[PDB]
């Protein structure tokens, strides 16, 4: 029995002809700290989102998960996985046939079974996990996204494109690498990395864009810094801090081993 | 004491079994030769009889194990014969003329009969006390013999692959994929229309056929069936005594496993459902105790939610 998965050997398929979605369920069940009327600290759920992302076009489907779906429900943790799969399935159904995904890659293995069950009517879709640990969960540290989710009053599907206008000047592989670098940096530390994304006080991101408007050399500058921020976190975490192991060993770091 | 089993026990005699054959009942085994002609002092009830031929004439310490279930009676006498043609035991009924001569001879045959070791009875009962004649009659193969390696197929109840009713909406697909109670009831009503707890005998039957018959496909059925039961949360409210018995069945079954994952997950779900405030208090107190037992034994936290089920904790003002 074959058990496919995104790996370092095949990850070129992301940019190949076919249509591929990443699905991250990580941020659909979220809570915050909360004080009861009686003055005791507990948690309460806040809104979440499903991240559905096409790595070849940059296309993002951000399904906002409003807390009403939890109301009067038990074991939200388990239920979140099944809610995600319902929405991916509902999304696939609304798309015309030539737009449905050929492969769904999940960030978390708990999503394989619920997806398989809800996608039983789409027998040709590959549903598999990933050996690369891609930091898609940091998408809500992007304040445009975090705030739209936090304040949503109703379930909604909002479409974005994570590659802004890069695809006019760079390939999907380079575009993807740039996005994962930013996301991993935002995962390493939000604050240091948002600084690095504003090299200049006049550097502004467009209204319809996600990422700051930068020159070709500024982007080079920002990507060097984000690399150093990620690697300084690896060294400090794993206490094997060398510039010595980097012969495309960095490729393993940035993508997630 | 239990000396009364000399007079009141059952006796199984096997005729013309080749020297070196492996023969046994329940957890007990004997090597076969001219000085061994079966088993005496067997406690009445249902028992599992097994045997393996020699490998390839000269013993290589192997032979595919075969087995069959017998309902044995007080002062009963069973006469089994070896088939030279088939290299297996012939369960064909012995002529009652042949049986009566055999019983007239038990006094002299007693030197050649191994006493059933009473010290193993208590463990065998713990694994089979829910197996009835109805169970054996329903599950055993067409030709009644279970085999490690075609008329030998155990006749297990069909288990559903689809957990939800036909035409279910996405929300109903979700509800019935998380709570298998609808699925479990579809099996109960078809297999055991009037006595749902008969499922418990089928679960012991499967476990025995694996543990003592080395039939792997009965371990898989045991797994499927146990999964159907442990993830059927609503059902615990409905079939409450069924689940009280399942805990005791399971304590003895798992006591015979070394725990070489499928069980840790299904049992976590079971304990979540069985230990909630929702269920009958005696089920909850029993599930509580079994949980602590299982934790200490297997060094696992069956009372923990799975790690991948935690929410993101978001810092916000």
């Amino acid at each position: 029995p074959t058990e496919p998965y995104l790996s370092s050997q095949n990850y070129g398929e992301l940019f190949s002809n076919q249509i591929i979605w990443f699905v991250d369920d990580t941020n659909v069940y979220r809570v915050t700290i909360h004080k009861t009327f009686e003055g005791n600290l507990t948690t309460k759920p806040i809104n979440g989102a499903i991240f559905i992302f096409n790595p070849r076009t940059g296309q993002l489907f951000l399904k906002i998960i409003h807390t009403s779906v939890w109301a009067g429900q038990k074991r939200l943790g388990q239920l979140a996985k099944w809610k995600t799969a319902e929405e991916v399935a509902a999304l696939i159904r609304s798309l015309p046939v030539e737009e449905q995904p050929k492969q769904i890659i999940v960030t978390r293995k708990g999503m394989l079974d619920p997806l398989e069950v809800h996608l039983l009517d789409f027998p040709n879709i590959v549903i598999k996990g990933s050996e690369l640990q891609l930091p898609f969960q940091a998408c809500l540290k992007v304040e445009k996204f975090g705030d739209l989710i936090l304040k949503a009053t109703e379930p909604q599907m909002v479409l974005f494109n994570l590659y802004d206008d890069w695809l006019k000047t760079i390939s999907s592989y380079t575009a993807f690498s740039r996005l994962i670098l930013i996301l991993r940096a935002l995962h390493v530390n939000n604050d240091r990395a948002k600084v690095i994304l504003k090299p200049d006080k006049t550097t502004i991101t467009e209204p319809h864009h996600i990422w700051p408007t930068l020159t070709d050399e500024e982007w080079i500058k920002v990507e060097v810094q984000l690399k150093d921020l990620i690697l300084a976190d690896y060294g400090k975490k794993n206490n094997v801090n060398v510039a010595s192991l980097t012969q495309s060993e960095i490729r393993d770091i940035i993508l997630g081993m | 004491l239990a000396k009364r089993l000399f007079f009141e026990g059952a006796t199984v005699v096997i005729l013309n079994m080749p020297k070196g054959t492996e023969f046994g009942i329940d957890y007990n085994s004997w090597e076969v030769g001219p000085k061994f002609r079966g088993v005496k002092m067997i406690p009445p009830g249902i028992h599992f009889l097994h045997y393996s031929s020699v490998d390839k004439a000269n013993p290589k310490e192997v032979g595919p194990r075969m087995g069959f279930f017998l309902s044995l009676h007080q002062r009963g006498l069973t006469v089994l014969r070896w088939s030279t043609l088939r290299e297996e035991v012939d369960l064909s009924p012995a002529p009652e003329s042949e049986v009566e001569a055999m019983r007239a001879n038990l006094q002299e045959l007693d030197q050649f009969l191994g006493p059933y070791p009473y010290a193993t009875l208590k463990k065998w009962i713990s694994l089979t006390n829910f197996i009835s004649e109805a169970t054996v009659e329903k599950l055993q193969p067409e030709n009644r013999q279970i085999c490690a390696f075609a008329g030998t197929e155990i006749r297990f109840s069909e288990l559903p692959t689809q957990m939800f009713p036909e035409g279910a909406t996405p929300a109903e697909i979700t509800k019935h994929s998380m709570d298998l109670s609808y699925a479990l009831e579809t099996v109960l009503n078809k297999q055991f229309p009037s006595s749902p707890q008969d499922v418990l005998g089928e679960l012991q039957f499967a476990f025995v056929c694996f543990l003592l018959g080395n039939v792997y496909e009965a371990f898989e059925h045991w797994k499927r069936l146990l999964n159907l039961l442990c993830r059927s949360e609503a059902a615990m409210m409905k079939h409450h005594t069924l689940y009280i018995n399942l805990i005791s069945i399971l304590y003895h079954q798992l006591g015979e496993i070394p725990a070489d994952n499928f069980l840790t997950s299904t049992l976590q779900v079971f304990f979540s459902s069985a230990c909630s405030i929702a269920v009958d208090a005696t089920l909850r107190k029993k599930a509580e105790k079994f949980q602590a037992h299982l934790t200490k034994k297997f060094r696992w936290d069956f009372a923990a939610e799975p790690e991948d089920c935690a929410p993101v904790v978001v810092e916000l003002p």
